[PDB]
RNA sequence: GAAAGUUAUAAAUGAAGCGGUCUGGAAAGGCCCGCCAAAGACGGUAACAGCCCGGUAGUUGAAAUGGCUUUCCCUCCAGAGUGGAUCCUGAGUACGACGGAACACGUGAAAUUCCGUCGGAAUCCGGGAGGACCAUCUCCCAAGGCUAAAUACUCCCUAGUGACCGAUAGUGAACCAGUACCGUGAGGGAAAGGUGAAAAGCACCCCGGAAGGGGAGUGAAACAGUUCCUGAAACCGUGUGCCUACAAGUAGUUAGAGCCCGUUAAUGGGUGAUAGCGUGCCUUUUGUAGAAUGAACCGGCGAGUUACGAUUUGUUGCAAGGUUAAGCGGAAAAAGCGGAGCCGUAGCGAAAGCGAGUCUGAAUAGGGCGCAUAAGUAACAGGUCGUAGACCCGAAACCAGGUGAUC
RNA sequence: AGGUUCGUGGUAGGAGAGCGUUCUAAGGGCGGUGAAGUCAGACCGGAAGGACUGGUGGAGCGCUUAGAAGUGAGAAUGCCG
């Protein structure tokens, strides 16, 4: 406690303005002179132009949003090797082992990836190019 | 915790005052005219460490000027001529030669004449 | 290491398990906990009055054109005598923790730091029939530790907060409440077998 | 308090992949008696802000 | 209305050094020896005390009054089932038009709640809602009333705490302070702490009307003498080493005799006849010695901060993962528990949707955005930004409640 | 650590390394045989600054490594004396 010492480069020191003209931030602290900038509180909004037209106000709004709108877990399939093939994968599995703790509105699986291995798939929605590469190494897939 | 501003202004002012001893008046008494004479001061003292060499240089070349004159000479030609001789002593080494031992002044004189 | 008992005599030998007592230790990250341990028990009870907050003001000094003296507008403006501060120490908390996994790092290593030293004790037991201070001091005369010492004891242990109370270098816990903070404030740690078994199976 | 996004640029840019914006051409209202064919075909499209834009814009769309 | 218990409002008891010696005005300090401790909290005592004093840990104590908790007493008490003739289930009410208000919702495609004014239902084969509305379904039963806890705050009382202030600070107020003083009034609103351990607060003599001194005495100290610890600078004086009455000076600096000294001892100190060079500081400016601004002098005080978000850089832990919030627990601790949530691991499209692709398009075309071409997350520190007075000082004005026709 | 070469005027401004002040924690010290403060000197460091010696003073204060800030004044027709 006497000889503490932390790991070098995590702290620094914090700088002072307004402390004398050797330190280079001495009278007018790093600001300027004499506008609007210079003084206490000064400047303009975040996207403010000066009198011109901002950017937004220039462009057209575009769509809706929906209220029924369905997202889905996404699994792709290198990641369904970590199994023992002649396994059942289910929804549950996927939770348990970690692969998904979110199940927004249900599991669709993917086809980026290689899977080696014969399992039965069961899941809510597949991809087509999903269900020929389950298909293609023996599996079977099962819509929940 | 607060920090009040007791010991280190003084110290520091007080040290200013002293740099200004013999000053005439208030110049040796109060801070803000102390402060700006030595500050003057200083940049006096920077400057005629500069003027003081060139200050030298003229005062030699006039009494080697003088001395050479009574030889029959000028200060250029004695000086043209003791470079055709290969000779090196330089201003302040004649100026002294010249006050204090003018025989030798007078030996390398006759050596730049006849160098001529 | 070897085990002793309360007496100083030898009592035979223990073992300490090698992830909490062999690892190599992580000074920085002991360091950091360190500061955050000792920044967590400040009480930021601090303030001062603002412009605002002094009683008076409100009132113009004086007009603003015409007397020949400085534009004012309060007597309790920060550049007057009485008046306000403009920034100041404001009442606020200095607690902060950081992840758990670094906290657990963090122990192991000061643990491990004190058995590298030779400055850890395992004891047999540890126990007193009464209250008595003379006898805790004897004890503490037989092993040699003659300075400041942490003592970690379990339960079935009687008497030993009591009798170590009034010694000014001796400080007893009760083995589920040991930390980082605690452990570097002491030279000497002093651990009963119940107290390491408990200490090896929570972490 | 935790900052406000500017509802007025959330209805109309859009984040792409990469972290940057995208947005939809502004001369495509009401006057197309006045502009060829060719312009038409080239501001239904969609373009992405510049960089001097988000130097600017930036933070007030930063969720 | 009783009894038992407990608690609050006075208190009692309570271990161990007059230890030797040094300095000193005085020992609690230094050196050398002991002892107590469930007591080494705090304060005092002639200097810094566990063992000198008040006390502290522990253990006890209540006539009287208050509170709280139990037990007794006292007081008050119908609740199940099976039926479905007939009866009841909140009326100027619910609703609607018009004008307003509240709902995050500014009249809007505007549901829901309330107010004023008009009109105005059904009633179990009944009525309301599910963001205009209709049908189906689902959930519910308005127009009567009461209800503890978890939540907000502190004028107070008790016990404490602080990387809070230390007399221009901290309350306006450490002192007979909302006082003195100012104003018709409402109202505004100060300055001002320190003898000594102990008054031992100077018997007596001398000059003087006194004040004030000089001795003598007290004290460790009177150069601590009743604005009294210390006692800076401006400013006012007395004495003296060197210079100065023919000289034109931002007052110095460089060269330099003569005179006078003798140091943190080293190519040392004070003063300077004479010679060269030389138009203060700040602010604001294309440009200031400026006849542009500010400062009489000295001292004290006096201006980029904090909270919560965003982004970037550095550091550390874990890593296709990372991390808990509130809360529980505890000592205003440290663990453990808590996975609800949040960010990342997939994008494209206004959307339905499709997915390593997707959108546009009649298109197996071309083109846009993505993948191939995979590192994130939690915490701390630095820079900058946002919301807050937001680096500090400064208007003329605007609004709300009061006080004034003693001029 | 040593070389070689090229450099080292500067306002607004960017970047870096430090000095000093108050407080906290640990270590280790000083001090009635005289602390802080105050006065005076011809000493030390590249700067901010730091010692040593003597007078006054009469009770507390440095150093090291870390941490946190009411953190440094010559100017505001600044406020108070
Ligand atoms: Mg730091
Ligand atoms: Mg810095
Ligand atoms: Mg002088
Ligand atoms: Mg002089
Ligand atoms: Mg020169
Ligand atoms: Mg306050
Ligand atoms: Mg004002
Ligand atoms: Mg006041
Ligand atoms: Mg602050
Ligand atoms: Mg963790
Ligand atoms: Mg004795
Ligand atoms: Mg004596
Ligand atoms: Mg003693
Ligand atoms: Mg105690
Ligand atoms: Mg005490
Ligand atoms: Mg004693
Ligand atoms: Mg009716
Ligand atoms: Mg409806
Ligand atoms: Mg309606
Ligand atoms: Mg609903
Ligand atoms: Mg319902
Ligand atoms: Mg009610
Ligand atoms: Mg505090
Ligand atoms: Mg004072
Ligand atoms: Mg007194
Ligand atoms: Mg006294
Ligand atoms: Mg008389
Ligand atoms: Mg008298
Ligand atoms: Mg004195
Ligand atoms: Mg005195
Ligand atoms: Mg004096
Ligand atoms: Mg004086
Ligand atoms: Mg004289
Ligand atoms: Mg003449
Ligand atoms: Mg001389
Ligand atoms: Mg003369
Ligand atoms: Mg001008
Ligand atoms: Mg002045
Ligand atoms: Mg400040
Ligand atoms: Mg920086
Ligand atoms: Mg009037
Ligand atoms: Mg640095
Ligand atoms: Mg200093
Ligand atoms: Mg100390
Ligand atoms: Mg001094
Ligand atoms: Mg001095
Ligand atoms: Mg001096
Ligand atoms: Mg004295
Ligand atoms: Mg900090
Ligand atoms: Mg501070
Ligand atoms: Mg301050
Ligand atoms: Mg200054
Ligand atoms: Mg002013
Ligand atoms: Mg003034
Ligand atoms: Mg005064
Ligand atoms: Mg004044």
């Amino acid at each position: 406690l006497h000889e503490l010492k932390p790991s070098e480069g995590s702290r620094k020191e914090r700088n002072r303005v307004g402390r004398g003209t050797g330190s280079g931030n001495g009278k007018t602290s790093g600001r300027g002179h004499k506008g609007q900038k210079a003084r206490s509180g000064g400047g303009v909004r975040l996207g403010f132009e000066g009198g011109q037209l901002p950017l937004f106000r220039r462009i057209p709004k575009r769509g809706f949003t929906n209220i029924n709108r369905k997202e889905f877990a996404i699994v792709n399939l290198d990641v369904l090797n970590r199994f023992e093939d002649g396994t059942e994968v289910t929804p549950e599995l996927l939770i348990e082992t970690g692969i998904i703790r979110n199940e927004k509105s249900g599991i669709k699986i993917l086809s980026d990836g290689n899977i080696e291995k014969k399992l039965t798939v069961k899941a809510n929605k597949f991809s087509a190019a999903a269900k020929e590469a389950i298909e293609a190494a023996g599996g079977k897939t099962e819509v929940i | 915790p607060r920090v009040k501003g007791g010991t280190v202004t003084r110290k520091r002012r007080k040290k200013i005052v002293k740099l200004a001893k013999g000053y005439y008046g208030s110049k040796h008494l109060l801070f803000k005219v102390a402060n700006q004479a030595v500050m003057k001061s200083y940049q006096y003292a920077y400057r005629d460490r500069r003027q003081k060499k060139r200050d030298f240089r003229r005062l030699w070349i006039a009494r080697i000027n003088a001395a050479a004159r009574m030889q029959d000479l000028s200060y250029s030609k004695l000086m043209h001529g003791l470079k055709l001789a290969g000779i090196d002593i330089n201003r302040k080494m004649l100026a002294d030669l010249a006050v204090n031992d003018i025989a030798s002044f007078n030996t390398l004189a006759d050596s730049a004449k006849k160098a001529l | 290491l070897s085990l002793l008992k309360q007496d100083g005599t030898n009592a035979g030998e223990i073992t300490l398990n090698d992830t909490v007592f062999g690892i190599e230790p992580n000074e920085k990250v002991v360091v950091d906990v360190i500061l955050s341990q000792r920044a967590s028990l400040r009480q930021g009870t601090h303030k001062v009055k603002n412009r605002s907050e002094v009683r008076g003001g409100g009132r113009k000094p004086w007009r603003q054109k015409g007397t020949g003296r400085a534009r004012q507008g309060s007597i309790r403006s920060p550049q007057w005598r009485g008046g306000g501060v403009v920034f100041g120490p404001t009442p606020r908390s200095y607690a902060y923790k950081l992840p758990k996994k670094v906290r657990r790092l963090a122990i192991k290593s000061i643990l491990s730091s004190k058995v590298n030293e030779e400055k850890l004790v395992v004891l047999e037991g540890l126990t007193f029939d009464a209250p008595k201070t003379k006898e805790f001091a004897a004890f503490l005369k037989n092993i040699s530790v003659d300075t400041k010492a942490l003592i970690v004891v379990a339960g079935e242990s009687e008497n030993v907060e009591l009798s170590a109370r009034n010694l000014q270098g001796i400080t007893v816990i009760p083995a589920e409440s040991i930390s980082v903070l605690e452990v570097a404030k002491h030279d000497k740690l002093i651990i009963t077998k119940a107290a390491v078994e408990k200490v090896e199976e929570v972490l | 308090p935790k900052m406000k996004t500017h509802r007025g640029s959330a209805k109309r840019f859009k984040r792409t992949g990469s972290g940057k914006l995208k947005r939809r051409h502004g001369f495509t209202s009401h006057m197309f008696a006045n502009k060829s064919q060719k312009q038409k075909r080239k501001l239904r499209k969609s373009a992405m802000v510049s960089a001097g834009d988000f130097k600017r814009i930036r933070q007030m769309v930063a969720k």
